[PDB]
């Protein structure tokens, strides 16, 4: 792609997300989602192979269905309220439709069925955009409509997301599908605490964006897309195996790492509201996520899988790739737990 | 974990680029048969562009210059009016100059 | 010569003259010898239905002037 | 409420369940999606004319323009799919199972 | 009483379409140093009747069709659209005096490509389908400059009402402020109805009009008479929108004779263009639209937006 | 020519709008007495119809406010014949 | 700059006419003396009813009758 | 993440189309302008939790202005009782409800 | 109402002429005549999508004869020239990246 | 009967959606969506949305369904039990809805709906020498500045997007 056209299209993606974030009118929310989808389609089709066309087609179908259900919820809101303010919804049917539409735009279960396909079909940079930047606009709308969200619906979606994103990555060897099922499980964690304390939702969103950005930047810096290609990283750049080790042990929610911070604050804010069974099942189901993370760490850093002889030529060359903010994102995704009461800046 | 159902699956390509798994051939002639009318052209179009043009001819082959062999020179003169049938006396003049 | 095309153009011109003259005479016939009331806007329709109510015979074109008051 | 609102909502659900149940083609899916957009257009227009809310008369045009640009983007995806596989059949889009 | 008015519109439409064939063949005769028909009637007056009776008892062509329902619906839609384009025309009083008559005509002319597209679907040929897509692409291409030239003209009118466009042109013909719009309009309406030098399906520059191949067509007479209803209608519309006549509300037949004479001269100008030029190549009229007509159309659209503001000449709304 | 003529047309539009302005108080008084006539007729017929219904308050406003609400189309033309209904409710839309 | 302008007027006169007409459309309403009168005619077109004010006692600029001298006037529109 | 940029910068990006009681072109009121103005001036500043309970009456009047469900229900009741009395022969429509009375103005 | 009568009359006359054109040449019982994917162009699709997007920009441009009546003429004139400028910028980008080629 | 004209057109609208949603082919699906767009345009025109109904015919049916039929011709060959069965299922469900709401003058599918015609809910006033819907659409330029900016930018970006992704390089 033309670099000028790439920059203009990325500004259009960012602009659509900003238009969802800042606007007070529902038509501008819908316009922002349309702008976001319309501009992120060429980022997915950057390489022009049939898997990217398939992934972009499936992404188009799901986000288009979600955008039409979103405009239907907005239309029933205009029926039952005669106004357009982005706030609580004045009808439980409009609340159900908008919660379904935003769950489809996130890819929460049972509408999760596009996320590993589209994430595997597209490159690692576009997958990074899809799994980090695209989660900002629907979580902003869910932050704005939480006085009308049905509790049973959002908690059903959250636990179904956590369980399916747990059992999904247990069968996988492709890294993009693993990150996508990790995304489904972590969005379940985020929306489980939404109607209790949305500051912890924003905390989990920021920590998850930092950790996922770290893992996709490590995958781009090593050019590895499978588990077995990630295995040869100890013979090429051994510091990267240490970084994927600490980041995957972070993303499993293991203390003293800062990926323990979001789910611990979520349990801390859900037990206040006399929910004990639900964060217990959430915390026990997170062990599946940690299990396939430990599978990756065994394959990559804790053991040494056999390499090939052509690695000796790659010993003679440095990484010329722009590893943008990778030490910064690495330090923030692991060593941020002593700074845990910084979550008040999100209040 | 390979099951009974998920056993026919292959690993994806390393570059994630799949194999792709031709153009139009037109049989073509002049629209209204008044000027030419007796032309067959086997086109190989590429959308708009023309790649190969194959004029199939012989549709007005009469075997003139075999019929000339069995007639005298005066009798074979009017065969030349009908070769280029808009340049009659020029072909008459060329055959006349040959004889 | 060239004027031989003129009977066909004359027949075509009569066939184009008939719709306009016809609809002008019909709009003068169905509206009391006047133009059809053009109500493009709701105020023109309100005045027109007010005429239909004040005429008494359910026809807007029946104009009532100063003789209808005392 | 108004009786026609039931019919426009039920038309949206008909084109929903048609879009939510594929038969063979992707073009049929895009037609059901634009039927959903059509029912949104009609229902928004009937609300806005029903309430005499003047400023939102420009809303259904903006809905139409954005979702028809969306339709053009989906038709371009369909064109690329049909150029890859020869047909617009959705069962050819199955390489992302592995 | 209103049905009489509908019939006195739509039946003289069909009669004028019948005799436009005679006017075309005679004028293209005398412009080609020859005659048109003068044997069949006195001065050729029975040639459309003989030709219509000849066509209406002619056998369906050779083949079957891919879709019988669309093979029926494409002439129905062509004739229905070609008759509904006349009902808002102010001649001086329209049949259906609607507030958005210009926009109605633009929409119903945008719908006219479905007859071409469905007749391409109904034929069994895969080559007639390609030719139908070429004709559809041509027509929808020139619909763009139709819409934008039309908008730029109506910025000097004030509304989408066609009846207001007689009031607009009482002091001057509207071709005097907008002759570049008028000449691009006239060539774009010429390219809408697939009329020469833009008739690429009816002539050469064509993949399918190629001497003994397939593709069942419909009845030729109905598509032909819908085409000539479109031609007379667009010439009346161009007359109303650029060459507006004097309207006396006590003697409307003065306006009717005046715009009738102007519309006849403009349809004869169509006949005089088609007897004068070779055809464009398909990409050459694509070039003529996209790289020649449309930049000037956008430039003059900006000029006709900004011009009633800089001259303080914004027309009234009503 | 279009400058002079559209300025004269704007002056004529302002003249027509001032004629509308000058006529609107009489038409507003007629419209007020019109809708009050029709609502009083509907109220007296509600009283003479809704006697067999147990627990029916005639003239009970469905709004909690005591403010005058603009009468709806069904509130005025609900008891009248369908010819007058169509002539009031689609007459402007179906007018030519 | 004049050699290139003659070059593009020789090669592509359609595009030169396009950019010239669009340039006039952009820059010319800021230089016209009549752009003010467009605003003055559009705001002085009475689409609504001129809802009068309750005469409290001190409103000298508001008239009591249309034919009073004070108030907004359209002599500039009659004259121009 | 409602980054209220429109109030931070002081721009009016979309506040104008938000409600029916806003500034309209040519001063056109909606059909429920007064009810929406009453509900907004009730619920302003008090928060959504206090607006659900303390502005219930204005909001019910405004929803019933928008959808006219109680009004159409009452008209259904009057018209059904009218048709039932025509069915029983206990009622006949007056001449001002039959179209034979030469309407007011 | 009169429009619906006129539309039904035009549809009825069209259907009657179609019925005559299909059934009247079936009266004269003739002989029984017994004797005995498509290639894709990207340029056709690009001219169709360019039409569609320019028609959407036209859909934005259509209320300009009504927009000229506003009191906010600086903003109206600015956004009018801006929409026609974005239509021209769409045409210029369609030019320079070889979009208008071989159907120019 | 004629007072129920918007209801009759809405029933034709639902019947057309059940028609093309059964999906016999994208050709006849496009035809069904064209007929459905025409009758839904009639629904819009019978509330007073004359400009918005002509926006249906000019933009929706005028450009977009033309591009859908254009692409259906170009990316599909030239033209069942499941189709006709789901068609008659949707037709029977919609006619049972019609029968219920005409016998009770009240129904509840998801919400409650009146059984009389929708002529009851109209206003009893005028709009003077303007249309309210026309002036609200004219307000797109004076009041709707940011909306025009984001819509024109999305169309410019859409042109850029389609030229990038259909290039194949
Ligand atoms: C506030 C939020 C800020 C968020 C991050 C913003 C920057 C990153 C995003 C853009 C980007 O990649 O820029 C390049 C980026 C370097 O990232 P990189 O390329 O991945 O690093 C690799 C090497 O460092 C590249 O080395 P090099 O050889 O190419 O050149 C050395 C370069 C030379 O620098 C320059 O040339 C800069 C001079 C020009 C400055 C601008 C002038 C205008 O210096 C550095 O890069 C040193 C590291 C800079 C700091 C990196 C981290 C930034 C902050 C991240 C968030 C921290 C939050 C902590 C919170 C903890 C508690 C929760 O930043 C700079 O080069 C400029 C740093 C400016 C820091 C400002 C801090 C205060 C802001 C208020
Ligand atoms: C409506 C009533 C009738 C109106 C007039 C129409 C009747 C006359 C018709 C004649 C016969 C036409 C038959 C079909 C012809 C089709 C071909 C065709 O039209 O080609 C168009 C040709 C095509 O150009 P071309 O092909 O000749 O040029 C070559 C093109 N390049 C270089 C790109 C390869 O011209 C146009 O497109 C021009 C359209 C109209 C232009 C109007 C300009 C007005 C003046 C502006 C200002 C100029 C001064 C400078 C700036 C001043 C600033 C203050
Ligand atoms: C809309 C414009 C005006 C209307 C169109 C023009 C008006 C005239 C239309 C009718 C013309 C006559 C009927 C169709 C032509 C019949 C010619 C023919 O070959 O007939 C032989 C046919 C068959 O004759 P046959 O039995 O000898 O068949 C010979 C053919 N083979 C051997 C192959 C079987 O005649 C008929 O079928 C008679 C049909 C009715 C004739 C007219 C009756 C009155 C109608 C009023
Ligand atoms: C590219 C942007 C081109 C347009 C720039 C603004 C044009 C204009 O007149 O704006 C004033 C107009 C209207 O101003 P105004 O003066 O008419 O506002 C007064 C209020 N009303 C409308 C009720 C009379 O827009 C705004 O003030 C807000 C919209 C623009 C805000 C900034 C957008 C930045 C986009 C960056 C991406
Ligand atoms: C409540 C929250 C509100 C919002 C707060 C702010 C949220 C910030 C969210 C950040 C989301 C980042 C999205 C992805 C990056 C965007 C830019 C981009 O496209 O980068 C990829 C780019 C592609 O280049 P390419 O050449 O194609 O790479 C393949 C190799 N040839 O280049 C590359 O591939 C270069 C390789 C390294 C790229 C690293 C990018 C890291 C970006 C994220 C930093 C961490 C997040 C910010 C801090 C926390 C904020 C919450
Ligand atoms: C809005 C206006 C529309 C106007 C449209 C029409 C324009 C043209 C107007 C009429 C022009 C003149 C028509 C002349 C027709 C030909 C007459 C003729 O020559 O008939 C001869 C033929 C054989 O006669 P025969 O008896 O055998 O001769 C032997 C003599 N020793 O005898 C016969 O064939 C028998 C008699 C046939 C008569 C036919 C008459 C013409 C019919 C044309 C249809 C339209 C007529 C006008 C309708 C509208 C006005 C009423
Ligand atoms: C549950 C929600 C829907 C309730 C109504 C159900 C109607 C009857 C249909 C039942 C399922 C029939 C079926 O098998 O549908 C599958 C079919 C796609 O399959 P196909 O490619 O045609 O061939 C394989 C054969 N199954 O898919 C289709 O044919 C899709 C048709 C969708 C059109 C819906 C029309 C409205 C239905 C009523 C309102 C809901
Ligand atoms: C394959 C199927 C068959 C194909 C062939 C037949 C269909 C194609 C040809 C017919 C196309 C019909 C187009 C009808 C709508 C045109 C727009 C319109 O109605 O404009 C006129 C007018 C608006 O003008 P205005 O003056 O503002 O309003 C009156 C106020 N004084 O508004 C009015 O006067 C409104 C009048 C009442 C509303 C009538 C609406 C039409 C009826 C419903 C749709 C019927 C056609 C459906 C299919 C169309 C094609 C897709
Ligand atoms: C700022 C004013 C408003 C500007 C925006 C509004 C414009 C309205 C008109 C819409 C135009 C849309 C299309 C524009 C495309 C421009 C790019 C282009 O066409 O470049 C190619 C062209 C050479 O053509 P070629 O590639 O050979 O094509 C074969 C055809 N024979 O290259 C050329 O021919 C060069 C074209 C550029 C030079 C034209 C200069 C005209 C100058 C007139 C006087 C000054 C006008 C005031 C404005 C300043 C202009 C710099």
């Amino acid at each position: 792609m033309n670099p000028i056209i790439l920059i203009i299209i990325l500004m259009t993606v960012m602009l659509g997300t900003i238009i969802v974030m800042i606007s007070t009118h529902w038509l501008l929310i819908w316009i922002g989602f349309e702008m976001n989808m319309l501009a992120i389609i060429p980022i997915m089709m950057k390489k022009h192979n049939p898997r990217a066309t398939e992934a972009s087609t499936k992404y188009f179908l799901t986000q288009s269905t979600a955008s039409m259900l979103l405009m239907m919820a907005i239309i029933i809101n205009l029926m039952f309220s005669g106004q357009w303010t982005v706030m609580k919804l004045f009808n439980p049917m409009a609340s159900m439709l908008m919660t379904m539409a935003l769950a489809m735009k996130l890819g929460m279960a049972p509408f999760h069925f596009w996320v590993p396909e589209v994430t595997q079909g597209i490159p690692l940079s576009s997958g990074l955009i899809l799994l980090t930047w695209q989660k900002l606009a629907p979580m902003s709308v869910l932050y704005q409509i939480l006085p009308s969200i049905n509790l049973d619906l959002i908690l059903t979606l959250s636990i179904l997301s956590i369980t399916i994103g747990g059992w999904g990555g247990l069968n996988q060897t492709q890294l993009r599908k693993i990150m996508a099922y990790s995304s489904i499980a972590h969005m379940g964690w985020m929306t489980a605490v939404l109607l209790y304390n949305p500051t912890m939702t924003l905390l989990n969103l920021i920590i998850y964006i930092i950790m996922t950005s770290t893992m996709f930047t490590l995958f781009m810096a090593n050019s590895t897309t499978t588990t077995l290609s990630l295995s040869h990283t100890w013979n090429k750049a051994p510091i990267m195996t240490i970084l994927v080790l600490i980041t995957l042990l972070s993303m499993g929610g293991l203390p003293p790492l800062s990926g323990f911070m979001p789910k611990w604050m979520i349990i801390q804010e859900m037990t206040k509201n006399d929910s004990i069974i639900l964060p217990t099942l959430m915390a026990i189901t997170a062990l599946l996520n940690l299990y396939f993370y430990m599978r990756l760490t065994y394959s990559t850093a804790l053991t040494m899988f056999p390499s090939t002889n052509n690695m000796k030529m790659k010993w003679q060359f440095p990484t010329t790739k722009r590893m943008t903010l990778l030490p910064t994102m690495t330090v923030l995704s692991t060593m941020l737990l002593p700074l845990t009461p910084i979550l008040s800046i999100l209040e | 974990y390979p099951t009974k159902e998920t056993a026919h699956w292959k690993p994806p390509p390393w570059n994630d680029v799949d194999p792709p798994k031709s153009n139009l051939t037109l049989n073509f002639g002049p629209q209204h048969p008044a000027a030419h009318g007796v032309l067959r052209l086997v086109m190989e179009l590429s959308g708009e562009m023309v790649r190969k043009c194959d004029p199939h001819i012989g549709l007005l082959h009469r075997g003139t210059e075999k019929l000339i062999e069995y007639k005298t020179y005066l009798q074979a003169l009017p065969y030349f009016d009908r070769l280029d049938y808009v340049s009659m006396m020029c072909n008459e003049q060329a055959y006349s100059l040959a004889v | 010569m060239w004027f031989e095309v003129l009977p066909g153009i004359a027949v075509m011109g009569v066939c184009l003259f008939i719709p306009g003259m016809a609809t002008a005479r019909i709009h003068r016939f169905s509206n009391g010898g006047r133009e059809k009331r053009v109500a493009h806007y709701s105020y023109q329709w309100y005045l027109m239905e007010r005429d239909r109510r004040v005429s008494g015979v359910n026809r807007y074109y029946v104009s009532k002037g100063l003789e209808n008051i005392d | 409420m108004s009786l026609v609102y039931m019919n426009i909502m039920m038309a949206f659900t008909v084109s929903l369940t048609g879009l939510l149940m594929y038969r063979s083609h992707l073009m049929s899916s895009l037609l059901c999606l634009e039927g959903m957009m059509l029912s949104l257009f009609i229902l928004a227009t009937l609300m806005i004319l029903n309430s005499h809310f003047t400023l939102a008369s420009m809303m259904p045009i903006i809905l139409l323009v954005f979702a028809a640009c969306e339709a053009a983007l989906g038709l371009s995806l369909l064109v690329m799919v049909s150029n890859t596989y020869g047909t617009d059949y959705v069962q050819n889009l199955n390489l992302l199972q592995c | 009483m209103f049905m009489i008015n509908v019939l006195t519109l739509i039946i003289p439409i069909l009669l004028a379409v019948a005799f436009l064939t005679l006017v075309e063949r005679k004028v293209l005769g005398y412009m080609q140093f020859r005659k048109g028909p003068n044997v069949v009637g006195p001065y050729g007056l029975l040639q459309p009747i003989a030709d219509a009776i000849k066509l209406f008892i002619k056998e369906p062509l050779r083949p079957a069709t891919s879709s019988i329902s669309m093979f029926i619906l494409a002439p129905i839609l062509a004739l229905t659209l070609a008759l509904t384009m006349w009902i808002p025309l102010p001649m001086p009083y329209p049949l259906i005096n609607m507030n958005l008559g210009v926009l109605f005509m633009l929409a119903m002319s945008s719908l006219a490509v479905y007859s071409i597209l469905w007749s391409g679907w109904a034929s069994n040929s895969k080559y007639a389908l390609i030719g139908a897509l070429r004709a559809v692409a041509q027509t929808i291409s020139y619909e763009v400059t139709l819409a934008i030239i039309l908008l730029s003209v109506l910025l000097m009118n004030g509304s989408f009402t066609l009846s207001t466009l007689i009031i607009t042109q009482e002091q001057v013909w509207l071709i005097f402020p907008a002759w570049p719009l008028a000449m691009m309009w006239f060539i774009s309406t010429l390219a809408e109805t697939n009329r020469a030098p833009f008739d690429l399906t009816e002539g050469e520059s064509e993949l399918v009009s190629g001497f003994n191949v397939e593709y069942a067509a419909g009845p030729f007479a109905l598509f032909f008479m819908a085409e000539y209803a479109n031609i007379i209608m667009m010439n009346i519309f161009t007359t109303t929108l650029f060459l507006g006549a004097f309207h006396n509300p006590y003697m409307p037949e003065l306006y009717t004779i005046n715009f009738t004479i102007k519309s006849l001269l403009l349809s004869i100008t169509f006949l005089w263009i088609r007897a004068s030029y070779p055809r464009f190549r398909y990409d050459q009229l694509m070039h003529l639209l996209w790289k020649n007509f449309l930049p000037l159309t956008l430039a003059l659209c900006m000029w006709h937006v900004s011009l009633p503001i800089l001259l303080s000449s914004i027309p009234p709304q009503t | 020519s279009m400058m002079r003529w559209n300025r004269e047309r704007r002056r004529l539009q302002i003249e027509d709008f001032e004629a509308r302005i000058a006529l609107m108080p009489l038409l507003q008084a007629e419209k007020d007495r019109r809708v009050l006539q029709m609502l009083r007729e509907n109220l007296e017929e509600e009283a003479t119809i809704m006697k067999d219904v147990p627990g029916w308050k005639v003239g009970e406003s469905v709004f909690h406010t005591t403010r005058w609400v603009t009468p709806m189309m069904g509130e005025l033309y609900g008891l009248r014949t369908g010819e007058e209904i169509l002539s009031s409710t689609y007459g402007f839309i179906w007018y030519t | 700059v004049a050699a290139f302008l003659k070059n593009v007027w020789a090669k592509e006169p359609v595009l030169v006419a396009s950019f010239a007409i669009a340039g006039l459309a952009v820059i010319l309403p800021t230089l016209s003396p009549y752009t003010k009168y467009s605003l003055m005619i559009n705001r002085a077109t009475p689409y609504n009813y001129p809802v009068p004010l309750r005469d409290d006692g001190n409103m000298p600029d508001v008239p009591s009758h249309p034919q009073d001298p004070q108030g907004p006037s359209l002599e500039w529109l009659k004259r121009l | 993440p409602f980054f209220d940029v429109q109030k931070k910068l002081g721009v009016d990006l979309d506040h104008w189309m938000t409600i029916q009681s806003a500034e309209q072109p040519h001063r056109i009121p909606a059909r429920c302008h007064a009810f929406e103005k009453e509900w907004i001036e009730c619920a302003h500043g008090i928060g959504s939790i206090r607006a659900e309970k303390e502005c219930k009456i204005e909001f019910e009047d405004f929803r019933e202005c928008l959808l006219r469900q109680k009004t159409m229900k009452r008209l259904n009741a009057i018209k059904r009782q009218r048709d039932k009395l025509i069915k029983e022969g206990k009622y006949t429509p007056p001449p001002h409800h039959s179209g034979q009375e030469d309407l007011r103005p | 109402m009169n429009l619906m009568i006129t539309l039904l009359t035009n549809f009825t006359l069209a259907t009657l002429l179609v019925t005559i054109a299909f059934w009247l040449p079936q009266l004269n019982v003739y002989s029984e005549k017994t004797s005995p994917r498509l290639p894709f162009s990207m340029k056709f699709f690009l001219v169709a999508i360019t039409f569609l997007l320019f028609d959407l920009e036209i859909a934005l441009l259509l209320p300009l004869p009504w927009a000229s009546q506003t009191t906010n003429l600086n903003t109206m004139l600015t956004m009018a020239l801006l929409l026609i400028f974005l239509l021209a910028v769409s045409l210029a980008y369609e030019w320079t990246q070889k979009g208008l080629e071989w159907t120019e | 009967m004629m007072t129920y004209i918007v209801f009759i057109l809405s029933i034709i609208f639902v019947m057309g959606f059940v028609g093309f949603s059964s999906k016999p082919s994208p050709i006849y699906g496009g035809l069904g969506l064209i007929v459905s767009g025409g009758v839904g345009c009639g629904i819009v025109l019978n509330f007073g949305g004359s400009f918005l109904g002509l926006m249906v015919f000019l933009i929706y049916l005028g450009g977009m369904m033309v591009v859908f039929g254009y692409t259906t011709a170009m990316a599909t060959e030239q033209y069942n039990k499941v189709v006709l069965g789901t068609f008659i299922t949707g037709l029977l469900m919609e006619f049972l809805m019609v029968y219920y709401v005409l016998k009770d003058k009240e129904v509840e599918i998801v919400f409650k709906f009146n059984g009389m015609g929708d002529w009851v809910i109209y206003d009893t006033g005028d709009s003077g020498f303007f249309s309210e819907e026309a002036m609200g659409i004219a307000a797109l330029y004076s009041y709707g500045t940011w909306l025009v900016i984001v819509t024109g930018w999305s169309l410019l970006i859409g042109v850029v997007v389609i030229m990038e992704i259909t290039r194949g390089n």
